[PDB]
């Protein structure tokens, strides 16, 4: 689990 | 976007006091696992894509 790389965060980069 | 994890990262930081009395954090820390995971191959495919 990181930290910047989980708050940046959309549903169009899910996929 | 944020309106349903913003939730989740309340209740992860809430549920840091107890700790043994909610089993369910495994499962929404594996989320969060699949959360960093699939930004990180976005952000690797989106410096393969430009």
């Amino acid at each position: 689990i990181k930290l910047q790389n989980l708050y940046n965060w959309t549903p169009s980069n899910y996929i | 976007s944020a309106q349903l994890e913003q939730l989740l990262y309340r209740y992860r930081a809430i549920q840091n006091h107890p700790k043994e009395n909610k089993l369910e954090i495994k499962a929404i820390e594996d989320t969060f696992r699949n959360i960093s995971r699939d930004q990180d191959i976005y952000e690797t495919k989106l410096d393969t894509l430009r």
